[PDB]
């Protein structure tokens, strides 16, 4: 396993493993679950109601000190009853570490915007208003920030196609570049790439 | 039927609503509205075009990929036209010149040019052939386009039994010259007129009806034989006409009597440019001549058009020629003109 | 007649004199107009051909679609276009303003830039070459030589 | 070996031709139909059949890694000739 | 107490820009589906999918 | 090409070609197979 | 069943900034007019705004109608500004989409689709 | 490991004082820009003269696409859809039935110019080396469609550039 096998970095591992459970004892009210990855990752889950208080205590105490938000992420997973995941991934500097933030929201339920922890933020949860229709209560300037102004419906949604429900064309009767209901010269030819046998036996979920 | 020929798809840009359109003179005003009520519809066009490709580019984003095939054509040669319609399902005529040009008279573009084209059409099988004629079309008619144009109208009728004439009273649109003429009599003077334009009463019809009703014409298998009249829903006099396009251009209408004799002497004198002519003689007599009523003939609500009224339109049409004072200035803040 | 060899003069003359000025606009939107700036690196040098850039569209001549089209965009493409003096010309380059590229079956993407404006000259690459788009501007020179405006209009 | 259609139309290769009634051969007035005229089964048929003295024979096309993958034929039926599924070659065992 | 009382059922066909055509005349099929018989292997058989009906597919004019 | 002269085959065009695009010469595309589906042509005889 | 809210604890007040907005967007519309310079009239668009409201007319939901009053809120923002252009205006008036059929019968005439 | 850029002090004594006021008063930084523009104006301009004088160039250079041929006039292609499985963009459609003689050879091969992205997948997921990516960049056309490629424009490419194709393959082909 030595020349092709990715090296194994088990000093990171160990030191997150505490990391976490220094955080998960810290915060027992908002943490829910801790998780350290295989190639040494640090992920804390936690409810969506401590969105506020976890991420200032990572942004100022002394042993933490994450003072940067790298990016801030959405995932849709439809077979859940809360199917957005809004995810922060924070840097610190004075340590030389990065952390995860996991945590949940449905569509109607909003979750509590950041913009007083990372400043940065304020443009970055309001993509996910563009692109994926999670509220964020209480944001200073909330609007769309890459889809066309007119547009309706949030596109990275998993039950939006991939070609959209309008196409752009000139009219030169109105004189004016107008709407019309998509109509594909050629058809985006769906490929069914699924092994049908098992790759990974360590990730076999349980049988029903 | 051909499997190529059958329809296909919700009517859209990309789909196949199996018209094979070949449509004369589409490089112009009508023919480019109607160029683009066809290309949206998925048809395949073929243009011939007798002017400069440049001039034809703005034809080019009107439909899809390999619908719209453009190709050299000629009046006086039935070989180019015999190119051009053979595989064509529909021809429709828009061949027109307001004026006579040093090469062609009205006779060589409304009495040889759609006599030869019908023929053709016949001779090559095409089952649908429409014609745009006018509405004021009369062999005693003062004027040599009206004259011309019901002699074309009869040759037309009698070479082909199945087409369809068509007989628009005055198109009035974006790129006409009906409005925009009338908004640019005030750079010469104080918009004279016969008798005041008291007595001609006109009915002008927007160019987008006529549009859909030469395609309800296409794709109406009983409009075959007929010969339409398209006109307009209310009748005004040319004096309130003239006085609610100054009132829409917000320019000062100050008219003033001035003979017919008189007329046609400096009419005449617009037309001696090499280029196109401002006015000619021909003009000042269709202008002032009163369009006739014709209730036998079909209108476009028996082609499931409804008339959009001068009201709607004219300020989309005449804010081109507006002051930078009142180029702001709404629909609703003109009086409407008195029709009768 | 004299009349023919004065117009067709005449002609070669604003053909050589249009398609020796062309004055195109300072447009773009991604990669191909980084490839578009190092077709006006020395080493091509399109100053050489009286290519010159120009900032407003209406002391411009050509137009040159250099990237990919989106919905947000195209009215102000169009409305670029059509400020554009007369006569006017499109020259479409890369695979983004030809017929959508990577992107064709994107949902805010229009499939080539000849939806909004009419196009003279397609370029294709991802990204067509300095040398290509050279070649482009070459041709396009070449089809405005050949034109017969005025032979047509003493035609008709 | 281009066979012309009734129309004055071409025939490629894979034998497709624009009937006498289809419209959309205006597509080539005023131009041309590109169609090419080196058949691959006329050139193919013009190949000898090659003469070997082993049961089985190994092909790869010619020119090693610039071929295609090397298969295996057999020559056992001496009614047929075993033909390479890729290139075409036909060989034949001379007893 | 920060929390309200919701007893209607979930909606949210006006929020998603979803045309009503494609939404009332649309019908969904929920099934596991079938395992490939030309392969053995039953992978491909484990989780429920949700797929539409199909709609009018057309040959292009063009090519 | 004088010293190191390609290798010559059947098929390579002996006459080269430039652009022909803009000329009645250019390329046109065109599908490149046949009809799917054979309709059924009705008899020519009647019934009676 | 307890959910969190957004803006409105019932539909008293969701309704009301109902109420709100349509008084808004009546008061906006003949300044969108004015300026894009439209060829339609103010009535057409007050109409065209009393439909696209009477579209959403059956939702019966606090959150889905703060959501809807939460967007609404967002568009009449974007056309106070002009960030919308003429087309992103006048795309409410589907001036360039012919009618659909109706009926059965044209429909089956048409095409396959129900 | 790092050094601190722009945080030098300037100096105090009177010469250099009196050095900057008279650089300030006299502009000797103008001059030094202007004579490095005078230098630049007397060197050789790297400008090459086209369409004469042609860029540099390498044989792996992805240009237009063609099909090649067998050393005995059959085509490459045996219809395994590689390709256009591996295409990104989804440029490549074909449609494969089998032929007079029996072999697996394609009916429909359709290249989408506009929708390609000339990155070589499908010239380096070929397993017959039939389809290739030749040198070729002077291809510009006029129509959008002219850009839709079917079987037989690539056909006439391949056997137009295969002068070409071959010698590049035989350079190329000991780093694949
Ligand atoms: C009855 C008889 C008289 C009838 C009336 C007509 C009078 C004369 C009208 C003007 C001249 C008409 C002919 C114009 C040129 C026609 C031939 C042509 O196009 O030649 C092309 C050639 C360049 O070829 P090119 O394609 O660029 O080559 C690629 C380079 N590797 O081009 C060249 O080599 C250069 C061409 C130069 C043309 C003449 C110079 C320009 C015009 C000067 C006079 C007018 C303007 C005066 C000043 C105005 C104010 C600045
Ligand atoms: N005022 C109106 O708009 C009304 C018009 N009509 C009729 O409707 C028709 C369409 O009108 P419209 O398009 O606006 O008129 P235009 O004069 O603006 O356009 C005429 C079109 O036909 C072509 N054409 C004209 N004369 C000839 C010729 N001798 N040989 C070949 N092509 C020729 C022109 O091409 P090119 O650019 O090369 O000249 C152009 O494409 C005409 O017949 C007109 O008489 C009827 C009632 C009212
Ligand atoms: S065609 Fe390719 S190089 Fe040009 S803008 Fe599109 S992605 Fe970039
Ligand atoms: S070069 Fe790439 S994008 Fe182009 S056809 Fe080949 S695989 Fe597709
Ligand atoms: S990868 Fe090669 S052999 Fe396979 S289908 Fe494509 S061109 Fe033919
Ligand atoms: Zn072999």
């Amino acid at each position: 396993t030595r020349p092709t096998v990715r090296p194994r970095n088990d000093v990171a591992h160990k030191q997150l493993s505490a990391f976490g459970e220094y955080v998960a004892e810290i915060l027992p009210k908002y943490v829910q679950q801790v998780q350290v990855s295989c190639f040494s990752e640090l992920e804390i889950c936690i409810h969506p109601d401590g969105v506020i208080p976890v991420l200032t205590f990572l942004r100022d105490h002394s042993n933490a000190q994450f003072k940067s938000l790298a990016d801030l992420t959405a995932v849709d997973i439809p077979t859940r009853q809360n199917r957005f995941e809004i995810v922060y991934n924070l840097l610190s500097l004075r340590f030389n570490s990065r952390i995860r933030v996991k945590t949940y929201t449905d569509e109607l339920t909003p979750v509590e915007s950041s913009v007083s922890v990372y400043k940065a933020a304020n443009w970055y949860e309001r993509e996910i208003w563009d692109m994926f229709g999670v509220f964020f209560a209480n944001h200073p300037d909330l609007r769309r920030i890459l889809t066309d102004y007119g547009f309706e419906g949030h596109p990275f949604r998993k039950d939006f196609p991939l070609s959209g429900y309008v196409e752009l064309r000139y009219d030169d009767e109105v004189k004016r570049v107008v709407a019309e209901p998509v109509e594909l010269a050629q058809e985006f030819r769906k490929f069914d790439l699924n092994s049908p046998w098992e790759a990974f036996p360590a990730y076999r979920q349980p049988p029903e | 039927l051909h499997h190529a020929v059958i329809p296909h798809g919700k009517g859209g840009r990309s789909s196949v609503s199996g018209i094979v359109a070949t449509v004369f003179g589409a490089t112009g005003f009508l023919g480019r509205y109607l160029v683009n009520h066809l290309g949206r519809m998925g048809s395949q066009v073929i243009v011939p075009y007798r002017c400069e490709p440049y001039d034809t580019m703005h034809l080019r984003p009107m439909g899809d990929l390999g619908q719209i095939i453009f190709m050299d054509w000629n009046g006086r040669d039935k070989d180019s036209i015999r190119r051009a319609v053979e595989h064509s399902n529909v021809v429709i005529n828009l061949v027109g010149r307001e004026w006579e040009t040093k090469n062609f008279d009205f006779e060589d573009v409304f009495v040889k040019i759609p006599q030869a084209i019908a023929q053709v059409s016949k001779e090559a099988g095409v089952e649908k052939f429409i014609h745009i004629s006018h509405l004021n079309a009369d062999i005693k008619s003062s004027s040599k386009y009206l004259r011309n144009k019901a002699v074309g109208e009869k040759e037309v009728r009698e070479t082909f039994p199945e087409a369809t004439i068509i007989k628009p009273a005055d198109i009035f649109g974006r790129e006409d010259r009906f409005l925009n003429y009338f908004a640019n009599i005030r750079w010469f003077g104080g918009v004279p007129l016969i008798s005041l334009g008291k007595k001609t009463v006109k009915q002008p019809v927007y160019i987008v009806d006529v549009t859909k009703g030469i395609i309800n014409a296409i794709k109406d298998p009983d409009a075959r034989g007929k010969t339409f009249a398209f006109v307009g829903p209310n009748r005004y006099l040319l004096f309130d006409l003239v006085q609610y396009v100054f009132a829409v251009a917000h320019r000062p209408f100050l008219p003033y009597p001035m003979p017919h004799f008189a007329y046609r002497w400096i009419g005449r004198l617009f037309e001696i440019s090499p280029f196109e002519p401002w006015t000619t003689r021909d003009k000042v007599e269709r202008i002032h001549t009163t369009d006739r009523t014709l209730p036998h003939l079909p209108g476009l609500e028996d082609l499931g058009v409804q008339a959009t009224p001068l009201e709607l339109k004219a300020i989309e049409v005449l804010r081109r020629h507006r002051t930078y004072r009142w180029l702001s200035s709404e629909i609703e803040d003109v009086q409407p003109a008195k029709t009768v | 007649s004299r009349g023919e060899y004065v117009v067709a003069k005449l002609d070669d003359l604003i053909n050589w004199a249009r398609r020796s000025s062309l004055w195109p606009m300072t447009f773009g939107l991604a990669c191909c107009a980084v490839e578009m700036m190092h077709m006006a690196a020395p080493r091509y040098d399109m100053d050489r051909f009286g290519v010159v850039f120009r900032a407003s569209p209406r002391q411009s001549d050509v137009m040159i679609v250099a990237g990919t089209l989106t919905n947000k965009m195209a009215p102000a493409l169009r409305k670029v276009y059509d400020q554009m003096p007369e006569p006017r010309y499109v020259v479409s380059m890369g695979s983004c303003a030809n017929g959508g590229g990577y992107y064709h079956y994107s949902y805010s993407v229009v499939r080539g830039c000849d939806r909004i404006v009419p196009v003279d000259i397609y370029v294709p690459g991802c990204p067509p070459t300095a040398e290509a788009l050279l070649y482009g501007i070459l041709q396009l020179q070449k089809k405005i030589k050949r034109e017969k405006r005025l032979r047509i209009w003493y035609r008709r | 070996g281009v066979r012309t259609s009734p129309t004055g139309e071409k025939v490629t290769h894979t034998g497709q031709v624009y009937d006498d009634e289809d419209y959309r051969r205006v597509r080539f007035v005023g131009r041309q139909k590109e169609v090419n005229e080196n058949f691959a089964i006329d050139l193919i048929a013009e190949q000898p059949v090659s003469q070997v003295g082993s049961r089985v024979i190994s092909c790869d096309g010619g020119g090693g890694a610039l071929g295609h993958p090397r298969v295996y034929i057999n020559l056992d039926k001496e009614t047929k000739t075993g033909t390479c599924g890729y290139c075409g070659l036909q060989f034949r065992q001379q007893h | 107490t920060q929390l309200i009382t919701v007893d209607e059922k979930l909606d949210i066909t006006t929020l998603t820009g979803v045309p009503e055509e494609h939404i009332k005349t649309r019908k969904a099929r929920i099934f596991v589906p079938a395992r490939n018989n030309m392969q053995s292997g039953v992978n491909n058989t484990k989780k429920w999918k949700m797929e539409f009906d199909t709609r009018e597919r057309w040959e292009n004019p063009l090519m | 090409p004088t010293v190191k002269p390609p290798t010559a085959r059947k098929f390579i065009w002996t006459n080269h070609k430039f652009n022909l695009s803009g000329t009645p010469q250019q390329y046109v595309p065109y599908s490149t197979t046949r009809k799917k589906i054979q309709e059924w042509v009705p008899p020519s005889t009647p019934y009676k | 069943t307890s959910v969190k809210p957004i803006f409105s604890r019932d539909m008293n007040e969701a309704k009301r900034r109902v109420r709100e907005l349509y008084r808004a967007w009546y008061r906006e519309v003949p300044n969108t007019v004015h300026l894009f310079q439209l060829d339609i009239s103010v009535k057409q668009g007050r109409d065209k705004v009393r439909e696209m409201f009477k579209k959403n007319a059956h939702v019966t939901d606090p959150r889905v109608v703060d959501l809807l009053v939460i967007k609404g809120k967002m568009e009449l923002e974007e056309t106070i500004n002009v960030w919308k252009q003429r087309t992103h205006v006048m795309r409410f008036f589907h001036e360039t989409e012919a009618p659909r059929p109706k009926d059965f019968l044209s429909k089956f005439y048409v095409g396959h689709d129900p | 490991t790092y050094k601190y850029v722009n945080l030098r002090e300037p100096s105090m004594d009177m010469k250099s004082v009196t050095d900057r006021a008279a650089q300030t008063l006299l502009w000797t930084e103008l001059i030094r820009g202007l004579g490095m523009t005078l230098s630049y104006l007397f060197r050789e301009p790297a400008t090459i003269n086209y369409p004469f004088e042609k860029g540099p160039l390498s044989p792996r250079f992805r240009g237009e696409h063609a099909l090649r041929r067998y050393p005995s006039g059959e085509e490459r292609c045996i219809a395994c859809k590689l390709c256009e499985a591996v295409c990104p963009a989804q440029a490549i459609t074909i449609e494969a039935e089998p032929r007079a003689d029996g072999s697996r050879r394609t009916t429909r091969y359709d290249i989408d110019m506009t929708k390609c992205i000339y990155c070589g997948f499908c010239q380096e997921a070929c397993p017959v080396d039939a389809i290739v990516e030749g040198p070729n960049f002077e291809f510009s056309t006029e129509t959008h469609e002219e850009l839709l490629y079917n079987k037989e424009k690539l056909l006439n490419n391949g056997d137009k550039w295969e002068a070409e194709i071959a010698a590049n393959i035989q350079a190329d082909y000991l780093y694949r």
